[PDB]
């Protein structure tokens, strides 16, 4: 198991549990502002997107 | 006629290959410039 | 049929009259068309839904109460095509003008009355300025009549009872089709007689004949895109191509 | 309604951008979406809710080219780093469509199959007939003229090579290989006895090690 | 809504939307401009028209729309129809179809400091002169020129938008939401603000904001469907040198039928090449070369 | 997407309150095409008119009575000024009042139907007759001697002409996939016929040019094709 953060942007922190060995933080800017997506796994990000994949509990934030 | 054919085969094959290679390499080397504006060193992308 | 036509409408409005001596001898006034009553003449013959004139210009009013209005318009109307003698065909198109807002009881349509040497005559034709007119690239104009038609079949309270129709009888100039399609087609088709002179040992007869057939098929491919697929008649070039392919 | 309830059901023609995958065309499957949201209102002043999880398909006219396998509508909340209190809402309705391939099967694949079958038949034509390359080059001509039909019929996209494009290129390469090998066969057939001496390896391979049907006379 | 309606009524008292906001004389209304491209719809080469879907972000400030939130129950934002406020009449100057203006006139967002935010979407068909020399392996430099239709540089100062400390000198593209065009890839996307120093200051359209799109064509369709089949069919003609030079060898049949196939290919490409005349396209040059080679083979 | 009438005109209002409005309209309406028998097909096209907003409890629809009256159920066509479409003949033109199903807890409409038959002369001249001629030529390749050396040319150029006619037809046929038009079935049948003519011509040319010193005769071939079958085939 692995305990990973999953909240959006600067929301109150919330947490989930999954089976993958890595948590991911995904940052990208849209026309309104900056979006941060947190979860588990290491997704294949399209270019122009910052990705932080880390392999320790509660490492997204 | 046979020896004339053998000479002109090589001649025409050389012509065909040379023209094909010239056209294809002019296609291959037509790339977008590395910078949007010539003479300007900036790249005009959002820094990260 | 697509036309650029300036429609001239004249009518007396007894409310829009004045004596020129009480207004500084003013003898003409230009007003927006949205300020006055209009008969609302439209092209009933349109096939694209554009009933109305294009540019709603000013009306000219005069002390007598007469109202003159010359709106220009671009009109797309339905002209049925007779393909029987193509490309040596002539077509009969019409522009049918009437009011869908008013009936024969409300307005009465008539042709313009012009004057020569103090004698009046109805203008029974489409006006074309001879100096400024540029002929169409493929269509020559042969007749330009104009009529007022009142049919008794429809009821009297129908706005379609009265109309003014301007007709264009136009002949195609066949030069493009003669040069580019017809002459090559005929000359290739008449080469089918040459296989009778070809010997049977060195002259490949069937290859030549089937190649003439192939060229005829290519000419059918060319023709098929340029005419409607109607069933009133077979085109004349189509008749020749079918005859040549059978031969 | 007298309670202030408003129902408003306007129509629209929606022209929506959708990523089209042409890889498996004409057996391709598309997933195309419609993202709808309040343009100038965020989620704190206007809340949009889906009426149901599914788009309403009760009045859907059946299509002659596409079958909708599944459809759904998802509401999305978007929060930004600068403003942690104001959400931005949208509802995305998506439809998964499958192309009906009969038109392209009949009008493209079948003539390509017919031209492909006639490609190898030049190898049953004897060389003494003098009609081998007539057959081969004229099949090539038929393929080249049918290229016009295919280009007129298929969409012209450069995102990926479709299956029809791959089959067309395979058929063309098949014909060209048949032409090359037929030229080799015709050259072998017309080899003069005097100018071209027979190699021993050729005689060994093609005349001596021939355990194939003996209907032939070595 | 009572506070919102109160604020709107107090704000719209004596407000003329057709008069430029200036509190003192010789004031220049600063207008910041940003362009987001959501999808490159197409580039029609025969009309030389780039069709694009854009969202234009315009920010200016109007002293007449100022208010204090504490006087209106803490109201900190107001959505107003864009027709009721004064607008900088920003238009795409280089349009090819006659559409100068935005597609939808949405609401503006007025803030208590009087600063107005407007994000209208637009469909734009802009003029792109196509350089045809290397077609279909070409790249194009399309332009989107935005300027005020009516106001001059002494009236509005049209500049590029500033985010936190950095000027946005590029077309903005959403990394997540962008679907790439099926025939064009965007390599560079800069933005510039041009003001000719010797231009008349009283004339309207001299300060321009120009967004450039340098786009490379993906030539895979032409490679698959035109170029490679033509290369193969032309290379068939080289094989006639191995056929015998007698009756039944069929040299002339093969060569001339290859030429017939090349003429069919001329018809195929005739419906796809641009019709300008500064340069001969690369594909046209190659097809002419292949034709001439087949002619020489027949000779 | 166009719902409205073409032109804004007057409404005739009688003193008793009767309201007569006869607007013009140009309407592009959805017609699901049955492609199976194209271009010898007939189509059942439909025009559904209804109140967009008001329901049956507010606006009740009925079929428009003509000047004939007598509870008409027909589209009216004035026979003098109506020029028939050159491609289509109107067989039936009825009108009906469709009522919706009963709600346990669609709106009422007036529907005008046009059953129209295509007039196929163009396709008979341009597609069918050349196909018949090409098939007739494909028959006669078997009467060509093998020694003339012109079988492959004739057969494949017939196939090439068929491909040209496929190019001709590609611009005209419907693009749906619920069925195959009968004209496309005929075209593919003719293409398969010409392909089989090519195949059998290749077999005949193979038999004619079999090397005598290499290929020996199976005795069953000699029994059938030299002794038995010739007196059945009149050779
Ligand atoms: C326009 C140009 C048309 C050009 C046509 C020429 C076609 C090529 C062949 C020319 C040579 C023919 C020849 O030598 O035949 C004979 C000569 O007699 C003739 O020439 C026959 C009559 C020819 C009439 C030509 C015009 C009408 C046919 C037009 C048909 C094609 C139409 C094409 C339209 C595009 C040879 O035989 P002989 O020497 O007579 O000896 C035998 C005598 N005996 C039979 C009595 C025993
Ligand atoms: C595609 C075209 C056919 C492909 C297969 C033909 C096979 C072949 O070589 O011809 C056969 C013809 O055997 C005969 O004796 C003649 C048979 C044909 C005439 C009678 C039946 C057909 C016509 C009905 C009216 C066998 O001949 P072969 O000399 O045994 O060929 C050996 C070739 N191998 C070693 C590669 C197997
Ligand atoms: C005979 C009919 C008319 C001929 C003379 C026309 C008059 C004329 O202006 O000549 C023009 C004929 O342009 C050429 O240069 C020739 C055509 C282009 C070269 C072939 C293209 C593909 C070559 C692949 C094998 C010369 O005008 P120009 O503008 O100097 O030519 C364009 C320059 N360019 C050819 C470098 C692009
Ligand atoms: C796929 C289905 C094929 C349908 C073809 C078919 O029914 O046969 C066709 C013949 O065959 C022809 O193609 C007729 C020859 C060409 C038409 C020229 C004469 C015009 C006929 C008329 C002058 C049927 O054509 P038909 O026998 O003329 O009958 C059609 C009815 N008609 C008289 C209204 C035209
Ligand atoms: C003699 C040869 C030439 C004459 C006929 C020409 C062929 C075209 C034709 O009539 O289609 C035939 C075969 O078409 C198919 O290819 C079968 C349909 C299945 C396609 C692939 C299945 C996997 C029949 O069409 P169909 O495809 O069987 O369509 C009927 C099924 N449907 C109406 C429910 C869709
Ligand atoms: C309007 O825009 C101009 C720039 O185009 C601003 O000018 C500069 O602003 C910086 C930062 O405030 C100052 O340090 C410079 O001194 C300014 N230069 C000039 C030309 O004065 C200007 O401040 C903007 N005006 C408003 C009201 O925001
Ligand atoms: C107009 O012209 C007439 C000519 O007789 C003249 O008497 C009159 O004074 C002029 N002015 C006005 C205002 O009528």
């Amino acid at each position: 198991s692995m305990i990973c953060y999953n909240q959006q942007s600067s929301q109150p922190p919330t947490t989930k549990t999954c089976s993958e060995t890595s948590c991911y933080k995904k940052t990208w800017r849209d026309h309104r502002g900056t979006i941060i997506e947190r979860g588990c796994g290491c997704p294949k990000v399209k270019p122009g997107i910052k990705l932080h994949c880390c392999r320790t509990d509660k490492c997204n934030n | 006629g046979r020896v004339l054919d053998r000479v002109c085969f090589l001649a025409m094959l050389s012509l065909f290959v040379c023209g094909t290679a010239g056209i294809f390499l002019m296609a291959h080397y037509n790339r977008v410039p590395a910078l949007p504006f010539p003479g300007d060193p900036r790249s005009y992308l959002p820094s990260s | 049929l697509t036309t650029n036509v300036w429609i001239e409408q004249g009518w007396t409005d007894s409310r829009l009259q004045w004596d020129a001596e009480d207004f500084g001898n003013i003898s003409v006034l230009r007003l927006p068309a949205d300020m006055v009553w209009l008969p609302e003449i439209v092209l009933e013959n349109n096939n694209d839904g554009s009933f109305q004139i294009s540019y709603s210009c000013n009306v000219l009013i005069y002390p007598s109460g007469s109202v003159y209005w010359l709106p220009p318009a671009i009109f797309r109307s339905s002209c049925p095509i007779s393909v029987t003698y193509f490309p040596f065909d002539w077509q009969n198109c019409s522009l049918k003008f009437s009011s869908l807002k008013y009936t024969t009881k409300e307005i009465t349509l008539s042709l313009k009355q012009a004057e020569e040497d103090g004698r009046s005559y109805p203008v029974e034709w489409i006006i074309i300025d001879p100096e400024g007119f540029t002929e169409n690239g493929e269509w020559e104009i042969v007749h330009r009549p104009a009529r007022v038609n009142v049919d008794p079949s429809v009821p009297l309270d129908s706005p379609n009872r009265q109309d003014v129709t301007f007709y264009l009888i136009i002949r195609r100039k066949p030069l493009f089709y003669v040069i580019n399609i017809l002459v090559p087609c005929v000359l290739i088709s008449f080469m089918i007689n040459l296989v009778f002179y070809l010997p049977a040992d060195c002259g490949e007869k069937t290859s030549m004949a089937i190649s003439v057939l192939l060229a005829q098929s290519v000419f059918l491919l060319l023709i098929s895109k340029r005419l409607p697929a109607t069933s009133m008649a077979i085109p004349l070039i189509g008749k020749f191509l079918l005859f040549g392919m059978v031969l | 309604d007298y309670t202030g309830h408003i129902t408003w059901t306007p129509p629209a023609i929606f022209k929506s951008y959708c990523e089209i995958i042409v890889t498996h065309f004409p057996f391709d499957e598309q997933n195309c979406s419609m993202k709808l949201g309040t343009w100038t209102y965020d989620g704190s002043v206007v809340v949009i809710n889906p009426e149901s999880d599914q788009p309403d398909l009760s009045n859907f006219m059946e299509s002659g080219e596409w079958v909708i396998k599944e459809s759904r509508g998802w509401k999305h909340w978007v929060f930004y780093a600068c403003c942690p209190s104001t959400p931005y809402l949208d509802i995305t309705y998506h439809f998964v469509m499958q192309r009906l391939p009969l038109y392209f099967i009949v009008n493209v694949i079948i003539p390509c199959l017919l031209f492909s079958f006639l490609t190898g038949l030049v190898f049953y034509l004897p060389t003494d007939s003098g009609e081998k390359m007539t057959l081969s080059i004229s099949v090539l001509l038929s393929l080249t003229v049918f290229l016009l039909v295919i280009v007129e019929l298929i969409p012209s996209t450069s995102s990926a090579v479709p299956l029809i494009g791959k089959y067309m290129l395979f058929t063309m390469v098949f014909v060209i290989a048949s032409i090359i090998i037929t030229v080799i066969v015709i050259n072998t057939h017309h080899r003069s006895p005097s100018t071209h001496v027979m190699p021993e390896w050729v005689r060994k391979v093609f005349i001596d090690t021939i355990p194939n049907i003996m209907f032939f006379s070595t | 809504r009572n506070q919102e309606e109160r604020l709107l009524g107090d704000l719209m008292q004596g407000y003329n939307p057709h008069l430029r906001p200036a509190e003192h004389d010789s004031d220049v209304v600063n207008v910041s401009l940003k362009l987001t491209l959501t999808n490159l719809i197409s580039l029609n080469e025969r009309e030389e028209a780039l069709t694009t879907n854009v969202w234009i972000e315009m920010q200016w400030c109007d002293y007449r729309l100022r208010w204090d939130p504490r006087d209106y129950g803490g109201l900190w934002v107001l959505r107003v129809p864009s027709t009721m406020v004064w607008r900088p009449d920003i238009v795409l100057e280089n349009n090819v179809d006659g559409v100068f203006e935005v597609a939808l006139y949405c609401n503006v967002l007025v803030s208590p400091d009087g600063c107005v935010y407007w994000l209208p979407p637009a469909i734009f068909r802009s003029s792109c002169p196509v350089s045809v020399t290397f077609f279909p392996f070409d790249w194009q430099n399309c332009s989107l020129i935005f300027q005020s239709q009516t106001y001059s540089t002494n009236e509005i100062n049209l500049q590029l938008s500033q985010e936190d400390g950095q000027t946005i000198e590029w077309i903005f593209i959403d990394p997540e939401a962008f679907t790439e065009n099926g025939e064009w890839a965007i390599r560079h996307r800069p933005a510039k603000m041009l003001l000719d120093e010797a231009a008349p200051a009283e004339e309207a359209g001299h300060q321009k904001v120009v967004f450039y799109l340098l786009i490379q064509r993906k030539p895979l369709f032409y490679v698959i469907n035109i170029i490679a089949p033509c290369v193969l069919i032309s290379s068939v003609a080289i094989l006639i040198y191995f056929l015998p030079a007698k009756a039944g060898g069929q040299k002339c049949t093969v060569a001339i039928n290859v030429l017939l196939a090349q003429t069919v290919f001329l018809f195929l490409v005739a419906k796809k090449v641009p019709e300008t005349s500064q340069a001969v396209p690369l594909i046209s040059k190659y097809l002419t070369f292949l034709l001439v080679v087949t002619i020489l083979i027949v000779v | 997407g166009n719902f409205d009438v073409a032109l804004d005109i007057n409404v005739v209002v009688s003193s008793d309150g009767s309201m007569r409005w006869q607007p013009p309209g140009i309407y592009r309406s959805s017609c699901s095409i049955q492609v199976t028998y194209f271009p010898f097909d007939w189509q059942n096209c439909t025009m559904v008119f209804s109140s967009y907003s008001y329901d049956s409890s507010e606006v009740s629809l009925q079929t428009g009575l003509s000047p004939e009256g007598q509870e008409r159920q027909e589209v009216y066509i004035h026979e003098g000024t109506f020029i028939e479409n050159g491609q289509w003949e109107i067989i039936h033109k009825p009108s009906r009042l469709i009522q919706p199903s009963v709600d346990p807890r669609r709106r009422e409409e007036v529907t005008f139907y046009l059953i129209i038959r295509r007039k196929p002369l163009f396709y008979l001249v341009n597609v069918i007759a050349p196909c018949i001629l090409i098939t007739l030529l494909a028959i006669f390749v078997f009467y060509l001697p093998p020694d003339a050396g012109e079988k492959m040319g004739l057969s494949i150029f017939a196939l090439l002409t068929l491909t040209v006619f496929l190019l001709l037809l590609a611009d005209k046929v419907p693009e749906t996939s619920l069925s195959v038009p009968i004209i496309i079935k005929y075209l593919m049948f003719t293409m398969v016929l010409v392909t089989f003519s090519v195949i059998l011509s290749v077999v005949v040319l193979n038999l004619h040019h079999r090397s005598p010193h290499t290929h020996q005769m199976p005795l069953w071939v000699r029994q059938i094709f030299i002794h038995k079958l010739p007196l059945y085939l009149g050779l």
